RNA sequence: UUAGCCGGUCCUAAGCGACAGCUUAACUGCGUAUACAGUACCUCGUUUCGCGAAAGGGAAUCGGGUUAAUA
RNA sequence: AGACCUGAAAUCAGGCGAGGUUACCCGCUGAACUUAAGCAUAUUAUUAAGCGGAGGAGAAGAAAAUAACUAUGAUUCCCUUAGUAACGGCGAGUGAACCGGGAUCAGCUCAAAGUGGAAAUCAACUGCUCUGUUGACUUGUAGCCUCGAG
């Protein structure tokens, strides 16, 4: 029996063995469903291809915070990891180009302030 | 054999010697054609030679250059008013007008020629002294460019009588 | 002042064509120092679904050295062959194979002379 | 300045210098492609009055019209309906041959974005121009401000929506006035005539 | 016959969608479900596909 | 009747008339919650309308005249942050026009208490007004504050 | 419903898609124009890619037995 | 031999375009049924269909404007002008604008000059929290200037 955070202890080594170790046990249950059975075998089947798709899921996890870890800070990051978003979104200048400002522009806005007044009563 | 006149050539060989051809066989202006009365290369060795004193500086020698005034002696006199060539044509029309340029010195290459036809008649009409020079890739070597009209608007003392 | 050439044809000349190297890695998979490799698409296991069962299958078993498998539609001879070597441990003379009106490929394999099938379907039991 | 003296001697098209060096130019660009790529300015004066700058980014297209109207596209010229219709060769179009340059330069420039056009001469059969584009995915581009606006996701395509020069001069943008008050666009201000306005209380 | 690959999977779906609904359920709740209304007889009804 | 195109395309209905105009209304508030002490607008000039039988009327114009802000003494540069509209094509061709909105900019800047920018107090750029401080009520709106 | 040998697959026919470009606002329409062996050193070099036949062209198979239904 | 100029190649390094959606929006292209008690100009209609392009809005926009007044003052939208001026086998039919009252309000920057005691500018790649090495660029990149003055 299978639980997703007991997999985040072990080891890439590991991992690889129990996603072996399922298959064969998937494996052995189609055999019989085809010759002989009965109802009460023929449910264990659900649990283990969850329990697969468990181990895949904690795997494929595992390869992505390696990868995460060590092009944190970097430029050229893989294509695998990239944020998604939408194309449009994508696109686009970043908020201080958008924001910037020329020379001339910099000088009329710095010079006249955005001034509190108020009307008296 | 050697066939090398009988070669089907690009589009782009044809293009680049069928404009020479043309450029021949029509009726040229005299204003375009001012521009085949060129300096021997006795004379342009003349130049050359006069010219490659007044070097203006290489953009790594700015950074020694200002080393110095980064101050021994005190400000912009640290030294004294240097004299170089004068270069770039909007530069070089302004300083034609005010009547400062002693000689300024033209490539016959010049590729959309419209830039330099009307500069051999502003010269002449404010009497300033002009040549005409064979390459405006050689001009682009003293100035540290790849390619027109150079001038030279002050001297040294020694070099003043040549 | 030019080139003595010989053909009157002018032909494209000949030049440096580097290849590919991609500055930084397209997926995570294949990285220095990635320790986690990927795991593979078609395993033994997915290429050799389940045995067949039935009467006209189990009549070969017993006399022609025959067993029968419903194997993934993608797969390839050359791989039912190899994938049959891995799970059961045992050598195949000649598969045969045949995609069902369903979608489903069965391969018939016979296994070698030195071997045979009655050991084999015991062992997995197709019995 | 230097550009002062080529925009007074452009204006002079008529004389012996122009009209040698413009009768040669002609003959090269009908050599080359219908549009393609020259690698600087012929005109740099006129291009740097239309906002063309030399850095990174910007470049510049050729482009060449066939002169003269187009027929009606009707098969052997058999109209089928009411006899003022029946006008096969003496159409005109609405729009000026600057502005389908500069349309020709959507499909082989896709990603370019269109700033401007001029005029670099003309011939019996031809008609060319120098259309300045940009690339709004370069850096030179896209961090200064000057030329920012062009990379907004409104600016795609403004040759096609007709907002250059030369489209804004076809639409008659370009009058203001009495003789323009029929033309927001032409289509929109002959919605807001000819709506029936059914106010709440009649 | 004589067919493409493609052809014979269109074909074999099409056995598949072919056959009664399960017994079972009509008798699960809240299902108004009686008889498959898409089966087809070879002769009856054409599939060109 | 001009009914002979088709028409029922583009009838515009009034269905929206109270659901606009509470829809205005959330937004002026929801503006001058950000003002609150700020009054709303800006101050516009009295402007005679043009032809011949709108003659005898005043109304308010769009902005006031680069003559008129140098008699007070503002810059037209400025303006726009104390809340004057500049109408740099509008002249004054006569003394009593001008005169009329020279007095009504002047009784303005009277009105017109200036908030420091903080900490300290900074003269010029009407001036810098201690923290002695008469209340000012929130905005006025500016238009109903200096009528017509 | 089991194939190296039975066919498709391969070739080209009538013809048909695209390259270079050329037209047209495009949609389309035309499309044979073109710079397409002995790390390093030579010497050759005119055809542009593909689709198009389960009756045309084309590597190689025959006997007997066998299953409820394949050879 | 070396400077340029022009044109190619590459599965070169890093980027961008294509296609989809229909209510509204931008540009082209463009009918006939129908009305006129016939019909051809006219009308339907600068509409439908066709071919392009967008966005949360779009287009328009700070006068080569209205006016002829004591003058107004970007653009858009509403109400009104107005079924008016005008167009029209002056037949059928068509048909705006200014002023006025409101919603909303916001202005601006390039080319045309002047760093010339000295490309001060921009991109790419690398390097510490902003140096270095290539290139672009004088056939003109920064700063300054945009008629309201400069």
């Amino acid at each position: 029996k299978i639980r997703a955070y007991e997999l985040r202890g072990k080891s890439q080594k590991e991992l690889v063995k129990q996603l072996e170790d399922l298959k064969k046990e998937l494996a052995q249950l189609r055999v019989a469903k085809v010759t002989g059975s009965a109802a009460s075998k023929l449910s264990k089947v659900t649990e283990v291809r969850k329990g697969i798709a468990r181990v895949l899921t904690v795997y494929t996890q595992k390869q992505r915070e390696e990868a995460r870890a060590a092009f944190k800070g970097k430029k050229f990051i893989p294509n695998d990891l990239r944020a998604k978003k939408t194309r449009a979104i994508r696109r686009r200048l970043t908020a201080s180009q958008t924001r910037k400002m020329t020379v001339r522009k910099m000088k009329r806005t710095q010079n006249v302030p955005k001034r509190k007044f108020a009307l008296i009563a | 054999r050697d066939l090398s006149r009988f070669v089907k050539w690009p589009k782009y060989i044809l293009l680049q010697r069928q404009r020479r051809v043309l450029m021949q066989r029509l009726k040229v202006p005299p204003a375009i054609n001012q521009f085949t009365h060129t300096l021997d290369k006795n004379q342009t060795s003349q130049l050359m030679r006069l010219l490659a004193k007044y070097k203006p500086e290489t953009r790594a020698e700015k950074k020694q250059r200002l080393l110095q005034e980064a101050q021994s002696a005190g400000g912009a006199a640290g030294g004294k008013k240097p004299v170089m060539i004068k270069y770039g044509i909007n530069h070089v029309t302004d300083l034609i007008e005010i009547k400062k340029a002693k000689l300024v010195v033209i490539a016959h290459d010049v590729t959309p020629v419209e830039l330099v036809c009307f500069i051999p008649q502003l010269c002449r009409k404010k009497e300033v002294p002009y040549c005409i020079v064979k390459g405006k890739s050689r001009l682009g070597q003293l100035v540290h460019q790849k390619n027109p009209v150079l001038a030279i608007d002050n001297v040294r003392k020694e070099d003043q009588a040549e | 002042k030019a080139r003595v050439r010989t053909n009157v044809h002018f032909f494209r000349p000949h030049t440096l064509r580097k290849s590919r190297q991609p500055k930084v890695v397209r997926r995570c998979y294949e990285a220095a120092t990635c320790t986690f490799p990927k795991l593979a698409k078609t395993d033994k296991y997915t290429i050799v679904r389940q045995p067949l069962t039935t009467e006209s299958a189990m009549k070969k078993i017993e006399e022609t050295n025959t067993l029968v498998f419903l194997v993934d539609p993608r797969s390839n001879k050359r791989q039912i062959k190899q994938a049959v070597k891995e799970l059961y441990d045992v050598d195949t003379q000649r598969v045969n194979t045949l995609i069902r009106p369903d979608g489903l490929k069965k391969a018939y394999v016979r296994l070698t002379s030195d071997y045979d099938a009655l050991d084999v379907a015991n062992k997995i039991g197709i019995i | 300045g230097a550009y002062k003296y080529l925009e007074e001697l452009w204006k002079k098209k008529q004389s012996d210098v122009l009209r040698f060096l413009l009768r040669v130019r002609t003959w090269e660009y009908r050599q080359l492609p219908a549009v393609h790529r020259c690698t600087q300015s012929t005109r740099p004066d006129k291009a740097r009055r239309l906002g063309y700058k030399k850095k990174q980014g910007f470049v510049i297209y050729r482009v060449r019209v066939r002169r003269g109207d187009r027929k009606k596209q009707v098969h052997k010229g058999i109209v089928y309906g009411k006899p003022k219709n029946q006008g096969v060769r003496k159409q005109k179009s609405t729009r000026n041959l600057r502005a389908v340059a500069e349309e020709k330069v959507r499909k082989i420039c896709g990603g370019l974005r269109v700033l401007n056009s001029y005029w670099v001469g003309q011939d019996a059969v031809y008609k060319y121009y120098e259309v300045i584009l940009v690339d709004p995915a370069h850096n030179a581009i896209r961090n200064d401000p000057r030329i920012n606006w062009l990379c907004k996701p409104v600016m795609k395509h403004r040759e096609c929506r007709g907002l250059t020069s030369a489209g804004k001069k076809y639409r008659g943008l370009r009058t203001k006035g009495s003789g323009a008050a029929r033309l927001p666009s032409r289509r929109a201000c002959w919605k807001k005539r000819q709506a029936v306005r059914l106010r709440r209380y009649r | 016959s004589i067919k493409g690959l493609s052809l014979k999977k269109h074909l074999g779906r099409k056995q598949k969608q072919n056959r009664p609904i399960p017994p079972w359920i009509r008798m699960r709740t809240g299902s108004k479900i009686r008889y498959n209304a898409k089966r087809r007889h070879w002769r009856r009804t054409k599939l060109g596909m | 009747v001009h009914l002979h195109k088709w028409w029922q395309r583009y009838v515009k209905t009034w269905f929206n008339q109270p659901g606009r105009k509470q829809s205005r209304r959330l937004r002026r508030q929801e503006k001058a919650a950000k003002l609150g002490v700020v009054p709303s607008g800006l101050l516009r000039p009295i402007v005679h309308p043009p032809t011949q039988r709108y003659n005898l009327k005043v109304r308010a114009g769009r902005g006031f005249t680069l003559e008129e802000l140098k008699s007070v003494g503002l810059s037209p540069r400025v303006a726009l942050s104390i809340g004057v509209a500049v109408d740099h094509r509008r002249r004054n061709r006569s003394a009593e026009s001008l005169n009329a909105n020279v007095t009504r900019l002047k009784a303005y800047l009277a009105k017109l208490v200036l908030f420091q920018r903080g900490s300290k107090a900074k003269k010029g750029l009407p001036a810098d007004t201690p923290k002695s401080q008469i209340q000012n009520v929130k905005h006025v709106k500016i238009s109903t504050a200096m009528p017509i």
